[PDB]
RNA sequence: CGCGGGGUGGAGCAGCCUGGUAGCUCGUCGGGCUCAUAACCCGAAGGUCGUCGGUUCAAAUCCGGCCCCCGCAACCA
RNA sequence: AGGCAAGGAGGUAAAAAUGUU
RNA sequence: CCGAGGGUAGGGCCCGUGACUGGGGCGAAGUCGUAACAAGGUAGCUGUACCGGAAGGUGCGGCUGGAUACCUCCUUU
RNA sequence: UUCGGAUUGGGGUCUGCAACCCGACCCCAUGAAGCCGGAAUCGCUAGUAAUCGCGGAUCAGCCAUGCCGCGGUGAAUACG
RNA sequence: AGCUAGUUGGUGGGGUAAUGGCCCACCAAGGCGACGACGGGUAGCCGGUCUGAGAGGAUGGCCGGCCACAGGGGCACUGAGACACGGGCCCCACUCCUACGGGAGGCAGCAGUUAGGAAUCUUCCGCAAUGGGCGCAAGCCUGACGGAGCGACGCCGCUUGGAGGAAGAAGCCCUUCGGGGUGUAAACUCCUGAACCCGGGACGAAACCCCCGACGAGGGGACUGACGGUACCGGGGUAAUAGCGCCGGCCAACUCCGUGCCAGCAGCCGCGGUAAUACGGAGGGCGCGAGCGUUACCCGGAUUCACUGGGCGUAAAGGGCGUGUAGGCGGCCUGGGGCGUCCCAUGUGAAAGACCACGGCUCAACCGUGGGGGAGCGUGGGAUACGCUCAGGCUAGACGGUGGGAGAGGGUGGUGGAAUUCCCGGAGUAGCGGUGAAAUGCGCAGAUACCGGGAGGAACGCCGAUGGCGAAGGCAGCCACCUGGUCCACCCGUGACGCUGAGGCGCGAAAGCGUGGGGAGCAAACCGGAUUAGAUACCCGGGUAGUCCACGCCCUAAACGAUGCGCGCUAGGUCUCUGGGUCUCCUGGGGGCCGAAGCUAACGCGUUAAGCGCGCCGCCUGGGGAGUACGGCCGCAAGGCUGAAACUCAAAGGAAUUGACGGGGGCCCGCACAAGCGGUGGAGCAUGUGGUUUAAUUCGAAGCAACGCGAAGAACCUUACCAGGCCUUGACAUGCUAGGGAACCCGGGUGAAAGCCUGGGGUGCCCCGCGAGGGGAGCCCUAGCACAGGUGCUGCAUGGC
């Protein structure tokens, strides 16, 4: 089926923490914690503390994002 | 809890039968998807006793 | 402008006090060194040594005028 | 005196940090 | 009289919670540093002592699960 | 400086439709810097380095002192 | 880790059906305990059941036995028998009624309600059978029981058809577009006839009862079914439920789309970040089948707690060693006993189950009959090889004597020089010290260096070792004293005295702590300096504790041979120390090295085993958690010993190998440095580049291996860049629709050219026709098209080079 709920919404990134995962402050209001994708991990791309990257959200908790695209 | 997307929220009943999941830190347990507010997954069509979908019913 | 301690390569400072010696530290240009950025390490300049004339055998170095600069007197009124 | 050495000697510089693909 | 049990002090265990506090496991790109692994750049480990954000560091002693030869000079074959 | 040739002015010459940007070349004048170059650092062990000139290709012409090739003169020093 | 005060024994008495500390009075002072008492937890126990090759391990559902309890607790009474489930009294708790004084209850009986809970049944019929109780008996009770009901809850049995029937229908999927699969599956034809109806329909039930017979034995008779109008049999009679898990490896079975480290799956390994054999679907397949999976719990596999059957040098693991108690274990011979042990006989090991046979229910389940076995335990008889035990003996073990020896063994008492440092004397002058460099530091109050004397404290150079000693930690000047162990010769003496060793006692580096001394050097902490992005470090200079001793404590360790002790056996050689010999070579006792057999994961080990054995002890059972916690003991404290789990991870680990790396080593090379000649960097210019500028300064090349490179020829061209003007199937390719004109040149205007507009010479070919005229080829133009074109982007998509 893929629940297609998935929330596209933008954040700059306001922390770094570990395996990278990043409190980013959000364009839609909160900062939770957002891991990143393994696109970027991949890719190298290094997401660094004051970024707008795309942070996914899940309906079922927000509290928790994925980071999709590249600053 | 399995299947592809639970219809469960913070008040609801629910049933457990155990087994360890190897990714998840100290979950020894699997919600179990039939009985009471785990309702079954919606179109599974497989594997679906394991998740509380009774049969598509046919024509 | 009183007072009295100074302006040092370009920046911050030593040497001023026992007078001959300009030093360090930072930076800039070459070069090394690397995969590099280095750091580094080499060198290359660069000081009216605030100045003026005075001393001496010799002056940043010693007395002064200053231009000062920082000040602090310029307060009790 | 050499042959192969045995044994004590004091030198073999001191650093050295980082990693966008 | 014996006597279940009750009461009154005192402890014992055991459950519940419990302000307070210790607090460990894992974790790709957390932060500081680079301890260890090559003589890891001061051999390490070690037991203990004190100290330090921390890895640790030093001291005393032990161990080898440690690495190591190449020139010059004196005595002697 | 009769070393040394930059730069510049003037006149040309040639190739090309055309040399101003942007050619080569000739002539005459001009005659700068430079007195063998810091720390560094490259080349090379034999007809070699060094020096000296010629030819080629591309090409109308040439900015070629390049590259490729050829020959002439002809070293030094290697303990380690 | 100690427990016990009726607690252990006794006299008397009570009590009991009966013994007895069951209880009482009094005396005695035991009794139990590491061969695990008492305490805490757990738990009804067994026959059994499950598993398992077995030994075991788990478990104790139902059925059988025993036990214990009937809300909790306590007590008696009656009685053959209870400490009495549907009896009593009392208290407590709870429910119920109350005219508040008080009474009544007990489903852990069936059944059911409720609660808890994942979860568990009918408020069933019947006394017919069996049993039970009462009764002369009739009979009466009987939720014991017999049955039915519910639940795939388990086991077993059957049905969801069978036969035919395409080189193969569709539907659906794949496709290499040929084809293949689904699949003889279907549809269809033939037959059966589960279901369902009609007909009959029970065994189980012959006793107890009556009468003959004596109310006996024996004979005749009759009544008596919950199941059930079920089982079954006869006739008829319809093709008439399929589901679930899986499909990467283990592990049986593969493809397509969807998805793209997401959603997800997972039991582990792990799969997924664009054709996933692993996720979601589809088909296809496989496993089972009225089931199939999941989860829990248990065994197995797991020889992963190891008796059969693991180990301990490095992997988890040898205790730090000594002595030593219990315990375990014990050389040779000769006999007695006969406990262990073995045998036979027999008793017991109930039934059910397990096992084998046969029988019955249509099979099987299930049940029956028969049989055997069965470990263990008793009893009687024996056996004496071994173990035990008692006696006698023996010298191979062990201990001892005599003769010696090596020795840093340990303590006590002294004493010897070298050195340092400190003081004084001398002489001396300008620094010394220090480092990769320097600085702090000390020194003109005269240091450093040098002599002379003294003060003291510490350690003991050379010998010195791969050496010796010790049980180990450890131990070195030298002397003496006391004193431990040890080793050999002689085999003289004892006659198994032995080996180990839970505990226990004793020792125990170094640090550390207490009291007091001592204090030269060194030297944590500390202060300095430097070094450094920082320095709480290396380095240097001071410096307190401490190092040193005495008493006392601490007791750890890489307390290491990372190897417990003991004894026996099993090729050597070699050096080494130390003893005796008949002394170039034998024979003992140590220390090393290399190696037979063998062992081991390899490394290695290898008469000094890690080999073959045996004895005994100490530990180990994934890592981390953690030597932590909690408790306990010790300690003046520091801390030690003792020693977990929760949790968490599919590792942690060893050994070797290939590499790779090393601010590791050696050998070797090169114009790599040296040796030499000449350059470059400096001057100008020639050029390429980096940058900046520009409308654009074409794009690329990047340490060597980018930079007189691609550019081996940029005025235009080149030319890919920019301004302007213009063109469009287009400069070029192979076609189409076609429409006209079409081969072709000669011009004119505009314009920087390109181009645009435009005139006019100008059609022959193949041809058919007398001619008018018509078509097609070559060839060219216009409109749309297939398409061109792109030095346009990706050299981490590439090929070539
Ligand atoms: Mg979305
Ligand atoms: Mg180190
Ligand atoms: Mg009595
Ligand atoms: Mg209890
Ligand atoms: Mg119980
Ligand atoms: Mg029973
Ligand atoms: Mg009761
Ligand atoms: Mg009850
Ligand atoms: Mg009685
Ligand atoms: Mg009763
Ligand atoms: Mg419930
Ligand atoms: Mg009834
Ligand atoms: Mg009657
Ligand atoms: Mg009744
Ligand atoms: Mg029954
Ligand atoms: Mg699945
Ligand atoms: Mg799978
Ligand atoms: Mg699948
Ligand atoms: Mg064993
Ligand atoms: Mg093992
Ligand atoms: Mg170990
Ligand atoms: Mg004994
Ligand atoms: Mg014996
Ligand atoms: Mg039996
Ligand atoms: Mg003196
Ligand atoms: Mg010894
Ligand atoms: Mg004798
Ligand atoms: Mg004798
Ligand atoms: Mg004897
Ligand atoms: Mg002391
Ligand atoms: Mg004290
Ligand atoms: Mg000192
Ligand atoms: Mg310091
Ligand atoms: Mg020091
Ligand atoms: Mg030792
Ligand atoms: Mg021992
Ligand atoms: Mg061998
Ligand atoms: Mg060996
Ligand atoms: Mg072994
Ligand atoms: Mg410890
Ligand atoms: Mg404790
Ligand atoms: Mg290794």
């Amino acid at each position: 089926a893929k629940e297609k709920d998935t929330i596209r919404t933008e954040g700059v990134v306001t922390e770094a923490l570990p395996n990278a995962t990043f409190r980013v402050k959000l364009d839609s209001g909160p900062e939770i914690l957002a891991y990143i994708s393994g696109k970027m991990r991949m890719h190298y791309i290094r997401i660094l503390p004051g970024d707008r990257v795309v942070v996914e959200i899940t309906p079922y908790d927000p509290t928790r994002g994925r980071i999709v695209y590249r600053k | 809890i399995p299947g592809e997307g639970h219809n469960l929220q913070e008040h609801s009943v629910v049933l457990i039968r155990g087994g360890r999941v190897k990714d998840l830190p100290g979950v020894r347990y699997h919600i179990v998807r039939g009985v009471y507010d785990a309702a079954g997954v919606k179109d599974r069509k497989k594997s679906r006793s394991k998740y509380g979908t009774k049969k598509p019913k046919e024509a």
